[PDB]
């Protein structure tokens, strides 16, 4: 499986990079694992969007 | 573990050079918004729907790239339903368009003259980058030429 | 001016001499030094105009001299002996205004010696901590030039006067006078590496409760601890460092355990003074494991940061000290055992086996008897190789370390000869294991074995004359032989069965429960040194009486007798030797027992078991 | 932080776990041993150290309290000696075992308010609290502990107790059965200390396989499966063939002589009492939990049984954390961090105004 899951991660990196998402490699792997657990995606969409506003008021 | 996976999400999306209590408080908001949702058509089709909106705005081979990559991405479906929600929100050359003098098997279609005027806008964009830069050098100093002593400088604050 | 060339000569020569790596550091072009325009250290009548025009003329001239560009009617001529540049104000000024001028003017003098500081401290010869020290005094000079231009924008509207200008610069001479104070202390004497970081640990804790100056000194020392953190990110977590600027506390030397790396006593910062020895220790352990193959990469390798008095840069050094020297110890105990080495020292030096020694003693008897300057070394090495192979103690591959060693002394290192009293043992180790058991430990082992030879010798000597006599009526020699056997048989139980073996079984557990290499080398040096001192080598009255005792012992048993001079193989001539040797033995053994009693017991409690010569008489 | 600090103290069934909510690991792990001579006012580390002429007893062993004095005493000595903090600066989340009577909940809350002293309290069922750390509010939890084991079905933050099936087979039965077979074959197990040490050997080193039969035949033709361990005690007990088949009694009651329900049948009977519309939703999030992960390898067998349990026309999608030893801990640690949970958390004033039984009413 392991080579195929490496390939599917790479293709998943490319299609989120040309769509110009603010995420990176590591946070993609985190979100992929969170959905691989069975966690509702509709809830993760809230925490990424509220983090990506709330972290800038700190800096 | 999952109590760390929201915290590692919290660290990577926070840059650096308070902000040492904020990480630990923002994983609290991460759990507090996890359970606001939990208390209260395939996956590939949404990607086909965004590629269509690429094709209407021009840029055809790009939409064809999206779809050739999601056809092999069928071999993750719970990741794409998240990916489509962050594909609209962002952060807060080739010579073969108009050349026939190469190859031997090269098309005959003759002239274009329907976007060859938008082949000169191709150059207008390049000169419009290097003229917006010289507009962003003259303003950042014209905000300095009109100022007052120690209004933005904390050196008078000593 | 001229001084800097002599300073660079001295600096570069020291850098070059200390190590072969990092030589011929770069020099700036000559137009850098000649021209005073990389440095900022700098028409209208003065006497004929009305007073308000003069107030305007002086506020203009003062606005001009404050930037590095010269004032129009005031200038700086050479410093010449002062560290700050003298100025020449234009005369015919009103004496009311002249006072205020000299209130504003010291700021330009406290700015004259800051750019002249930077342009001799961003240089390679002066170090690579002074690079970023003067690469954070640049940022401030830019902020200074920003403030003068805001003042100029006010001055264009005719609303900047002498009083307002004199007010405006007062926040700007608590951040320029301090630079011109540190600058004249870093310049005086050589200050590099940690020496600068102590000089800014003594002027960041001289105004640390001002709160206007505390921020600036913390900005100054957090912006040059960063190059110093790089060198501390090498030496702590690997052994490999090069450092052309040689400003690190641990200076590299091509010279091993005390000379390959050595602390310099002033290149240390004040806040790492207590932890310096640990820094040198941590690097040295990694070097001695790195020549043995093994892992030298630490997982405690992390990035170093400065915080006001709070340590996370005086903290990671201990968590490296508590990792490196246990990777070495745990390397040693499962790969290239030191337990087997110490057992094979115990096997030979402490006369553990009996068979190797009885075979060895019988086979090499004639050859040890032969005098030196007639001795043949390869025969004795061949004899040793046979004596081991016959015994059932031939189960060890460290046997090759033993040589037929020569000692032209007879314990004259603790103040003619034959082969019996010159033969010594020898034990070799490799160069990485030489650190563990070294020249001192080996020499003390040799002295212990030279003592043990006498005991093993006199044992067989008593046995020979006892079996030859058995007359069946004679018992005159049988009492003196008995008296000798008492002392040199209870010394036998006392030393080896009490001082050595039960301690040794405790040490074979203690060595595996020691914490680092330092702890292991503590325990083993303790055991060796104190147990050799417990034997008859080291005493306050030195026990020379013991030497004379063992000499008359060997004389009486064998040198006088030699199988009864073929008497039955007399005139009672041997009876006079019996009496003479008895009185000498009584005198020497009395002196020894009194010496053992008067300073510090257990051997006396045992020789005087039930009351037997607890007192024959006291002295004189 | 930004708010007043939290505390989570759960007295489990083989251990007391304590600490501040917001850590992956508990700050403090203590035994739930109670001291009495076989100390008498000192319990915890001191009672476990003087064990050998002092009895080992747990105040809860079947998932219901056997002796109330022992629970109240370990709870009070948890607050007084093990931690020594101020109560008004630390609200505490308590967790009782699942399937505890309503009178037990009343007993826990009176004791927590009086001998233990907290400014606001909450008591929860255990495996539900653990599942709230798994990022969902739906799922089935197979929780396996020291005292007992139980499959809790939980949907929408609430476990129906009619479908929680309690099963006796746990680590205590495993240790008891090891003792029985070694002493029946002939082995001196003798004292309570050596009992604890051989339990340590079973807990830490034991090799657990998925196939017993093939590994048994290989060990019976040539035994090399062993791996010797000699402690400071000096005992050498290892054998490769017995240690994978000794926990097989969890799915094989006839290995002792028992006639009982097995683990797959227990979860089958539990899933039968849940509705079929939520069966898929629950099956899309199956957790691994339980302190028996000291050696992993029973967990692979567990996930094979949950794959075989529901019909395979949909693939298993399993939430496997890197560690599940602290499952109950990380459970309360997520909950006390929540700020919206303060509105479902009962105070002293609501406890005073509406009786002690409202901790059964407020708790959903």
């Amino acid at each position: 499986n392991l080579n195929a899951v490496r390939e599917t991660m790479d293709v998943l990196l490319e299609i989120s990079r040309i769509l110009n998402t603010g995420l990176d490699m590591e946070t993609l792997s985190i979100c992929v694992r969170l959905c691989e657990q069975g966690i509702n995606p509709e809830a993760l969409s809230s925490v990424i969007k509220e983090l990506r506003k709330a972290t800038e008021a700190l800096k | 573990s999952i109590t760390q996976l929201f915290d590692d999400l919290c660290e990577a999306l926070l840059p650096a050079a308070n902000r040492k209590r904020a990480k630990r408080s923002l994983k609290k908001v991460a759990y507090n918004a996890l359970f606001t949702n939990l208390f209260q058509l395939p996956a590939r089709n949404k990607i086909l729907m965004l590629s269509f909106d690429l094709r209407v705005g021009g840029l055809g081979p790009k939409a064809d790239r999206l779809e050739e990559l999601v056809e092999e991405l069928e071999a993750v479906g719970s990741v794409l339903d998240l990916l489509v929600q962050l594909a609209g929100s962002g952060p807060p050359r080739d010579y073969f368009l108009n050349n026939k003098h190469v190859g031997r098997n090269v098309p005959y279609s003759g002239y274009d003259c329907d976007d060859l005027s938008v082949f000169e806008m191709d150059v207008q964009s390049l000169i419009s980058r290097e003229e917006c830069l010289c507009h962003s050098m003259i303003q950042e100093t014209l905000q300095v030429m009109e100022a007052a002593p120690g209004t933005g400088l904390p050196t008078v604050g000593l | 001016l001229q001084q800097s060339l002599e300073l660079k000569r001295k600096m570069l020569r020291d850098k070059q001499n200390k190590k072969n790596s990092g030589q011929h550091l770069p020099i700036f072009p000559a137009w850098v030094y000649e021209r005073p325009a990389l440095i900022g250290d700098f028409a209208l009548p003065i006497g004929t105009l009305p007073l308000a025009s003069q107030e305007s003329a002086v506020v203009e001239d003062l606005l001009y001299v404050l930037v590095g560009v010269d004032g129009r009617y005031v200038s700086a001529q050479p410093l010449a002996g002062r560290q700050s540049r003298t100025f020449l104000v234009d005369p015919n000024l009103d004496l009311s205004i002249r006072e205020l001028v000299h209130r504003i003017l010291p700021v330009a003098a406290s700015y004259s010696a800051v750019t002249r500081f930077i342009e001799e401290k961003s240089s390679f010869e002066y170090g690579q901590v002074n690079h970023a020290l003067a690469a954070a005094m640049r940022t401030l000079v830019k902020e200074h030039l920003i403030l003068v231009s805001q003042l100029e924008q006010l001055h264009r509207q005719g609303l900047l006067s002498l009083q307002k200008l004199w007010f405006y610069i007062q926040p700007a001479m608590r951040t320029m006078d301090i630079l011109a104070s540190l600058a004249t202390s870093v310049d005086k004497g050589e200050c590099l590496g940690g020496s600068t970081l102590s000089l800014l640990h003594d002027r960041s804790f001289s105004y640390t409760g001002d709160s206007q100056a505390q921020e600036l000194c913390l900005y100054l020392t957090k912006a040059a601890s960063a190059p110093y953190f790089e060198v501390l990110e090498k030496w702590i977590y690997r052994g490999i460092i090069h450092d052309p600027y040689s400003e690190f506390m641990v200076e590299e030397h091509e010279l091993y355990w005390d000379q390959r790396y050595t602390i310099v006593q002033q290149q240390i910062p004040s806040f790492l003074q207590k932890m310096a020895d640990k820094i040198l220790s941590t690097g040295k352990y990694l070097n001695v494991v790195r020549e043995c193959g093994h892992d030298v990469t630490c997982p405690v390798a992390k990035e170093i940061i400065y915080t006001l008095k709070e340590r996370a840069y005086v903290e990671q050094i201990e968590k490296a000290f508590n990792y490196a020297s246990k990777v070495l110890l745990d390397f040693l105990m499962e790969e290239k055992e030191l337990v087997a080495h110490l057992r094979s020292i115990k096997r030979y030096f402490l006369m553990d086996q009996g068979d190797f020694f009885v075979h060895f003693m019988d086979l090499a008897e004639e050859e040890l008897r032969k005098p030196v300057e007639d001795i043949t070394p390869p025969r004795l090495e061949a004899l040793l190789e046979l004596a081991l192979r016959m015994s059932t103690a031939n189960t060890d591959p460290f046997k090759d370390d033993l040589k037929i060693d020569l000692m032209p002394h007879d314990l004259i290192t603790q103040l003619a000869l034959s082969g019996l009293e010159a033969f010594s043992f020898d034990y070799i180790v490799k160069w990485p294991l030489s650190l563990i058991i070294n020249r001192k430990a080996l020499t003390r082992y040799q002295m212990l074995f030279r003592h043990m030879f006498y005991c093993k010798h006199v044992e067989r000597q008593l046995c020979s004359v006892w079996i030859s006599n058995k007359a069946q009526w004679f018992a005159g020699a049988f009492t003196l032989r008995q008296r000798m056997l008492n002392f040199v048989q209870n010394i036998q139980y006392y030393m080896m069965f009490e001082v050595m073996e039960p301690t040794w079984h405790i040490l074979e557990k203690n060595l595996k429960s020691a914490s680092n290499i330092d702890d292991v080398l503590g325990h083993h040096t303790g055991f060796l040194d104190t147990c050799l001192k417990d034997c008859m080598l080291t005493n306050p009255e030195l026990l020379k009486v013991f030497s004379k005792l063992m000499s008359v012992c060997v004389m009486f048993t064998n040198c006088m007798q030699k199988f009864t001079q073929s008497m039955k193989l007399l005139v009672s001539g041997f009876e006079a030797t019996i009496n003479k040797f008895d009185k000498n033995f009584s005198a020497h053994l009395l002196d020894l027992l009194a010496r053992l009693s008067i300073y510090s017991a257990s051997v006396i409690s045992r020789l005087d078991f039930n009351g037997f010569y607890t007192e024959r008489l006291e002295r004189l | 932080d930004d708010d007043i600090a939290a505390l989570v103290v759960d007295n489990g069934s083989g251990m007391c776990k304590a600490g501040f909510a917001g850590d992956d690991a508990p700050r403090a792990v203590f035994p739930s041993i109670v001291g009495r001579p076989r100390k008498d006012s000192y319990v915890g580390d001191e009672a476990q150290s003087k064990r050998g002429i002092l009895t080992l007893k747990y105040p809860i062993e079947h998932g219901i309290v056997t002796n109330w004095d022992d629970m109240e005493k370990i709870w009070h000595h948890t607050f007084y000696n093990e931690l020594r903090v101020a109560p008004e600066e630390h609200p505490v989340l308590l967790t009782e075992a699942p399937l505890n009577p309503k009178a037990n909940r009343e007993k826990m809350t009176q004791i927590m308010f009086e001998t233990f002293n907290t400014p606001a309290m909450y008591v929860a069922i255990q495996a539900v609290l653990s599942l709230y750390a798994s990022g969902r509010t739906t799922g089935i939890v197979m929780d396996s502990g020291d005292g007992v084991t139980h499959t809790v079905p939980i949907y929408e933050g609430y476990a129906l107790p009619h479908a929680i099936l309690r099963l006796d087979l746990a680590g205590r039965d495993l240790t008891d059965y090891l003792m029985k077979i070694l002493t029946e074959r002939g082995y001196s197990f003798t004292t309570t200390a050596e009992r604890e040490i051989v339990r340590d050997i079973k807990e830490k080193l034991c090799y657990v396989a998925l196939d017993f039969e093939q590994e048994m035949a290989t060990a019976a033709s040539s035994s090399s499966l062993e791996k010797s361990y000699e402690l400071p005690d000096g005992q050498v007990i290892t054998i490769g063939n017995e240690r994978f088949r000794c926990p097989e009694a969890l799915f094989q009651p006839s290995f002792l002589g028992m006639e009982s329900c097995g683990i797959h049948e227990t979860t089958f009977n539990s899933i039968m009492k849940c509705d079929v519309d939520i069966r898929k939703d629950l099956y899309a999030n199956t957790v691994l939990s339980g302190g028996t992960t000291m050696y992993p390898g029973i967990a692979d067998r567990m996930q094979k049984e949950i794959t075989a349990l529901a019909p395979s026309t949909m693939k298993i999608k399993i939430i496997a954390p890197p560690e599940r030893k602290y499952s109950v801990w990380i459970g309360g640690s997520i909950l006390a961090s929540l700020s919206t949970f303060q509105q479902m958390w009962i105070s002293k004033q609501e406890y005073d105004e509406s009786g002690p039984s409202i901790v059964h009413r407020k708790c959903f």
